[PDB]
Formats: C-alpha cells, structure tokens, sequence
C-alpha cells in the first residue's frame, strides 16, 4: 500500500509523486 | 534541570518536546550517532514525550537503532517535515514502553 520509502528518513508513500516532493522537501 | 522547550526548526511555529523529557535509553548517552541504512546519519535525542508530532505509515522494526523497539516517522503538524520516530516496544516486559527518538538538526535550541 505504501511501497515507495524515504532513503533519509523511512517515510512510506502510495504515491512515488509524493515521495519525489518529501525528498526534495529534506533540502 | 533544564526544562525549557525544544521547537520545530524550519517553520519555528511549534514545541515538540522540553529538556525535562530527556533520558538516557542506553549505555551512549541521551544523544548520540546513528546510521540508518543509506548511510545517513542521525544524531537522535531520546525523549518521554512529545507533542505536536503528526506519524506517517505503519511501526516497523527494520534496521532499529533500539532493538526491542519499532519505529514510525514523526513530522512536525505545521510543516511537515521530518523531525524524528516514535518509538513502540515489541514486547511487555520493556521500559519504557514507548518514547521518541529526536532529529538533532530538526531542532531549536541546538543540543
Ligand atoms: O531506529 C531507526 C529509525 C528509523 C531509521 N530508518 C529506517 C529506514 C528504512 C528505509 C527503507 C525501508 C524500506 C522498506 N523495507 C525494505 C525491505 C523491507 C521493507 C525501503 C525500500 C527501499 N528503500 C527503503 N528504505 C529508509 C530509511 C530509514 C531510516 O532512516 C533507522 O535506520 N533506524
Ligand atoms: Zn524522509
Ligand atoms: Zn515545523
């Protein structure tokens, strides 16, 4: 349900989109 | 002892935790170094509780730092980003069941 993971934090996400946004949002 | 508060970095809008919440877990100390396993390193504060902490995803134990322990990311209310992991014990018998571990440079005042 949550396969795309954070490589800085763990955080899990549906959407690789959303993910893509969480990683820029460390810098 | 210390009691004062330590509040999200980046928006500044919200307290997260104080001093007073701090406690020594293991043998390194109330914060030390950890690697998580892409090589990023972070120094974690281990605190009773916080506040203001919104959790992404479901608990897991891979690659705990605190065995015995899992982990669920913590995120600040206000601006989402990453400030550290709740931490929830796998078995009864551990002490404390729960507690969080803190993000150094997600943090104001620097520790
Ligand atoms: O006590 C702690 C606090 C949390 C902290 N962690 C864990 C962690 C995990 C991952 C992670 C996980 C998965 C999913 N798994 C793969 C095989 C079973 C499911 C994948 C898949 C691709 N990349 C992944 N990366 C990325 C960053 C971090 C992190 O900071 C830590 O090391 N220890
Ligand atoms: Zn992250
Ligand atoms: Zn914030």
């Amino acid at each position: 349900e949550r396969p795309f993971h954070c490589n800085q934090c763990g955080a899990s996400f549906t959407q690789k989109g959303n993910l893509l946004r969480h990683i820029k949002l460390h810098s | 002892g210390p009691s004062t508060s330590l509040s999200c970095k980046q928006c500044q809008e919200t307290e997260i935790t104080t001093k007073n919440e701090i406690f020594s877990l293991s043998l390194s100390g109330p914060m030390a170094a950890y690697v998580n396993p892409h090589g990023y390193v972070h120094e974690t504060l281990t605190v009773y509780k916080a506040s203001n902490l919104n959790l992404i995803g479901r608990p897991s134990t891979e690659h705990s730092w605190f065995p015995g322990y899992a982990w669920t990311v913590a995120q600040c209310k206000i601006c989402a980003s990453h400030i550290g992991w709740k931490f929830t014990a796998t078995k009864k018998d551990m002490s404390p069941q729960k507690f969080w571990g803190l993000t150094r440079s997600a943090l104001l005042p620097t520790i």
